[PDB]
């Protein structure tokens, strides 16, 4: 049926200054067409990365993306106070049934 | 480049509503539009889409049949006429837009602030 | 970039004047120009807009009838006379009716019956004239090099009108591509009317839009139109010798749709109308083009394939690579190789030279290249870290030459002399061929060229038999004409 | 005829064929073709895709034909006689009963 | 659609006039005349082709006429 | 009109088959609908008038 | 009205498809096949007329084909 | 394959053609033929139905 995305931990408790790593696993092969969005309560979701490694316009360099087969990884090197939010992955493969992951929350530890 | 959403409100089960999304700052005709909703305590859900020129439209199975997306390129407005509402449709709706040269594909998008739709009995 | 997946692109490899190269642009595909020491540029024709057209001769494709009336005078009188016979807004028909001694007038000849009906129009369609001036072309071009597969300085947009046939695309850092075009010359618009019926628009030959049997106005309508014909939409049928009845024919809009065949569709936004199928011829002055990537140090950190190496429809191979190190802007080493013992450059690398221009941590770049026909390895890197990929190509050079001849034949069938101008750096064989093709094409269009896919297939088979069995030099004459007609057809 | 909400679906150069779920409805006209796809459009491969487009069909009015048996059809013959009738009774059909 | 066979093939015969009677003679003549008037070059080509076919003079003239009739209809 | 057979059967138009009862069904929507395509990258559906 | 000249005479040639391209082929073939299937005896009439015309066999076959072509169009 | 609830419809030797409302469903296989009919089955005429 439709492609599904799974975000491993559903919750990430880290302290400001640590290194954050979020994973997104797709049900089937999608070459590089994965996007990473940051969503803060009370604000519209913000596009962070498209094509799984390319940072959107104005996104700071501390966000990086990597791919290996069907496993995608979003890395935040130096955690900032404003970086604690919800993070979603979205598959952009070939047609609209486009879907998001269940989301992973980065909480202050 | 902004999207202003409006029309959200409380309604009874089985009621009909019409949501509007006015686009500004870009060529509306060259942007494929999409509707993505988020229920309280749930992740973002991509429900509907329409091409830049209005030729074709897509509805997710969760909304297929009841909701109708449309657009007016002269008034630069996206419309989401949602009929036969159910309590499961209570959510915050965002209209998103992306430069497209193919039916629905886009790379960099633009989001509105969202509007709340509450369907309570 | 922008012409990778087009599937109707052709390569204009070659420049023997050190300068301008002629190129004919079509709506279907695009052209990649690769020169000796200059960056590969992809050029595409996008849209042809027409503006402020002039209304000419709108027809009325649906009639409405109104208060009919009639008169008859006894068989031996003058003629029946309705007062509404001197009104140019009524259709009047006069006939002979059986009359006498029963109808009220004693004599038995034939009477005279006049019937008049008021004419109203609904849904008229109109045609408009396209002057050679005031139609605009929009050409989009892009450059290879550093753009990853996904103010830009690598892409530009050029507006060309008969008022400004030449323009320069300023590619920041690559220089500027001078671009001269023949806009008046490229598609004849001196025979094409813009036609609308109801929110649908076409291009129509200005000989199919004068032999139309429908009520026609002339020019724009200030108020209620006056239509001259008053017939061919109103039918005065006769009863069995005693009455007249007036009917109108229904709406005509389905016969016109089928009468239109071989007419180009269009679309309209406001006072402007976009045609999506055209043909333009430009000379490309590429002598202010530089390379943005010489005097760069070779990138030596690492390279990772980010998607896979893929194969376009024409044989080329696109590769998207990610660079790990941070060396600043630096050159990418890449080649097609066989026998990885002795890395020997085989094949040709379409992108001019691939330079990474963004150095923060990891960069993305996309290049493409034209590999040899056997197995080969894409080799990207310098030493001990040169990631490689195994790539296989299908067809021997003979098949490639055959397909090239087929493409040339189709382009000829579509264009003619302008097709003779496609890769014309310009010599004496080329100009001579273009001249003889002009003469033969004029003769062929005069004699033939009034048929569509069936009349000409029939005449082709007929003359093919004729030349097969006539036993003269007319054998060769016919058989040649037949090859012409039948390929003109089977191209489709 | 009159047309309604179109829809479409595409596939990779090497996947199956496009399928709209509105192809299982006998109210939609659907057509299948090949479209250029790849690497810009959304899937890494470059051949021809497969595109399906469907549109809902509606007819405002239609003409209808009916059959005529050679039975249940009636003829009406009018006959008259010479003799005593004055010229008035030539095209006058008011009372033929009496 | 495009074909829509003409009913004149099965013309109903009676004393009363049929649906579109007055246009039958003009219709075909006008179509042929207009097409030929637009394309004279094909008149020349058809003359040549008719000359190449057919032994006698009458055969060639009949071939010419039949080609000049088939061409406008694209039959 | 009075119309012959074989002229009311060789007609290329969408035809129902008698008793129109509920939801209408047309055997052919073919030729009452034209499926063109753009320069290899689209498809377009139009109706004839 | 009745005539409505076809635009395929002046077919605009370009890479993109024309207004109704997919139909032409089947258009003419279907018209001819239908008319012949409805009226079979005219095949025999045309065979006789073609046999009476033209000396050689090829001429008679060409006459047969051109008559069988020109009749369904009533051109 | 597996088959399910069949149904059928018949018409006057001289009427149009039979039409089940289940022909407008893409989950049914439907076949049309001619049947001997008349004056015993219920419709006064004797042609094929």
């Amino acid at each position: 049926s439709e492609i599904v995305l799974t975000q491993s931990p559903a919750t990430l408790s880290l302290s400001p200054g640590e290194r954050a790593t979020l994973s997104c696993r797709a049900s089937q092969s999608i070459s590089t067409f994965l996007a990473w969005y940051q969503h803060k309560p009370g604000q519209a979701p913000r596009l962070l990365i498209y094509d799984a490694s390319t940072r959107a316009t104005g996104v700071p360099a501390r966000f990086s993306g990597s791919r290996s087969g069907t496993d995608f990884t979003l890395t935040i090197s130096t955690l900032e106070p404003e970086d604690f939010a919800v993070y979603y992955c979205q598959q952009r493969y070939n047609w609209p049934p486009y879907t998001f992951g269940q989301g992973t929350k980065v909480e202050i530890k | 480049v902004q999207l202003v959403e409006s029309g959200g409100g409380l309604v009874q089960p089985g009621g009909s509503l019409r949501l509007s999304c006015s686009a500004s700052g870009f060529t509306f005709s060259t942007y494929s539009m999409h509707w993505v909703r988020q229920a309280p305590g749930k992740g973002l859900e991509y429900v509907s889409a329409i091409t830049g020129e209005g030729d074709s439209a897509f509805y997710a199975d969760s909304v297929k049949g009841r909701f109708t997306i449309s657009r007016d390129n002269s008034k630069n407005t996206l419309y989401f006429e949602m009929n036969s509402l159910r309590p499961e449709d209570t959510a915050v709706y965002y209209c998103v837009g992306g430069y497209s040269n193919f039916y629905y594909y886009y790379t960099m998008d633009v989001w509105g602030q969202g509007t709340t739709v509450t369907v309570s009995s | 970039i922008r012409c990778i997946g087009v599937s109707n692109r052709d390569f204009v490899e070659g420049m023997s004047g050190g300068t301008w190269v002629d190129v004919v642009l079509e709506h279907g595909g695009c052209v990649t120009v690769m020169a000796q020491d200059k960056p590969t540029v992809d050029i595409e024709l996008v849209t042809t807009t027409v503006s402020n057209m002039a209304e000419v001769r709108s027809y009325c494709y649906e009639a409405s009838i109104s208060d009919m009336a009639s008169d008859s005078r006894c068989p031996t009188q003058g003629e029946a006379y309705l007062d509404k016979q001197s009104d140019t807004q009524y259709v009047c028909k006069r006939t002979l009716v059986d009359r006498g001694w029963g109808n009220g007038c004693g004599l038995f000849g034939k009477g005279s019956l006049v019937t008049c009906a008021k004419f109203a129009c609904s849904k008229k369609m109109t045609g408009k004239s396209i002057q050679p001036e005031n139609l605009e072309y929009r050409i989009m071009l892009s450059v290879h090099g550093s753009q990853h597969s996904g103010t830009d300085e690598n892409r530009a947009k050029v507006e060309i009108t008969p008022n400004s046939p030449r323009a320069e695309a300023t590619l920041g850092g690559f220089g500027s591509l001078g671009l001269d075009c023949e806009p008046r010359t490229g598609l004849d618009f001196s025979d094409l009317y813009y036609l609308t019926m109801n929110n649908k628009h076409w291009l129509v030959h200005k000989e199919w839009f004068h032999d139309i049997p429908l009520p026609w106005h002339a020019g724009a309508d200030t108020g209620t139109p006056h239509w001259n014909n008053k017939e061919a939409l109103v039918e005065f049928k006769d009863a069995h010798a005693k009455r007249q009845t007036v009917v109108v024919l229904g709406s005509q809009e389905g016969a016109v749709h089928t009468a239109l065949a071989g007419a180009l569709e269009a679309e309209m936004d406001g006072a402007k109308g976009r045609l999506s199928s055209g043909h333009l011829k430009c000379r490309l002055k590429m002598d202010k083009l530089r390379l943005k990537g010489v005097s760069y140090s070779l990138c030596t950190a690492a390279f990772t394939f980010t998607k896979i190496p893929a194969e376009t429809l024409h044989g080329t191979v696109t590769v998207e690579v990610q660079y790990a190190g941070t060396d600043g802007p630096c050159k990418v080493p890449a080649q097609m190789a066989v026998d990885m013992q002795t890395l020997t450059p085989v094949g040709r690398l379409i992108t001019a030279n691939p330079v990474i221009t963004e150095s923060t941590e990891n960069s993305k770049m996309m290049l493409e290249l034209d590999p040899p026909f056997g197995d080969s390895y894409i080799v990207i890197g310098v030493g001990e870290k040169k990631i490689t990929h195994h790539w296989h190509r299908s067809g021997s050079t003979i098949g490639k030459a055959f397909e090239a001849t087929v493409r040339g034949a189709k382009r000829m069938a579509v264009l003619g002399d302008t097709a003779w101008d496609f890769g014309s750096v310009g010599g004496a064989l080329n100009s001579l061929g273009k001249g003889i093709h002009q003469i033969f094409g004029a003769a062929f269009k005069s004699l033939f060229g009034g048929m569509s896919w069936f009349s000409q297939i029939l005449i082709g088979t007929l003359l093919m038999w004729l030349g097969l069995n006539t036993k003269n030099g007319s054998i060769s004459l016919m058989c040649l004409a037949l090859g012409g007609v039948l390929i003109f057809l089977s191209t489709a | 005829a009159s047309i309604s909400d179109m829809a479409s679906d595409s596939r990779c150069p090497t996947q199956g064929e496009a399928y709209l779920d509105k192809q299982s409805d006998t109210q939609y006209v659907c057509k299948r073709t090949l479209v250029d796809r790849g690497w810009g459009n959304g899937c890494g491969l470059f051949g021809k895709g497969s595109l399906v487009t469907c549109a809902k069909f509606a007819c405002s009015k239609k003409m209808t034909g009916k059959s005529i048996q050679p039975e249940n059809l009636e003829y009406r013959i009018m006959l008259s006689v010479h003799g005593s009738q004055h010229s008035g009774m030539i095209v006058n059909d008011t009372g033929h009963e009496t | 659609a495009v074909t829509l066979p003409s009913h004149s093939t099965r013309k109903l015969q009676t004393r009363s006039q049929t649906w579109l009677e007055s246009r039958e003679y003009t219709k075909h003549l006008i179509r042929v005349e207009n097409w030929i008037f637009r394309n004279p070059g094909f008149a020349l080509a058809a003359a040549a082709i008719a000359w190449l076919l057919g032994s006698s003079t009458s055969q060639k003239v009949i071939y010419l006429v039949m080609i000049l009739l088939i061409a406008p209809a694209y039959s």
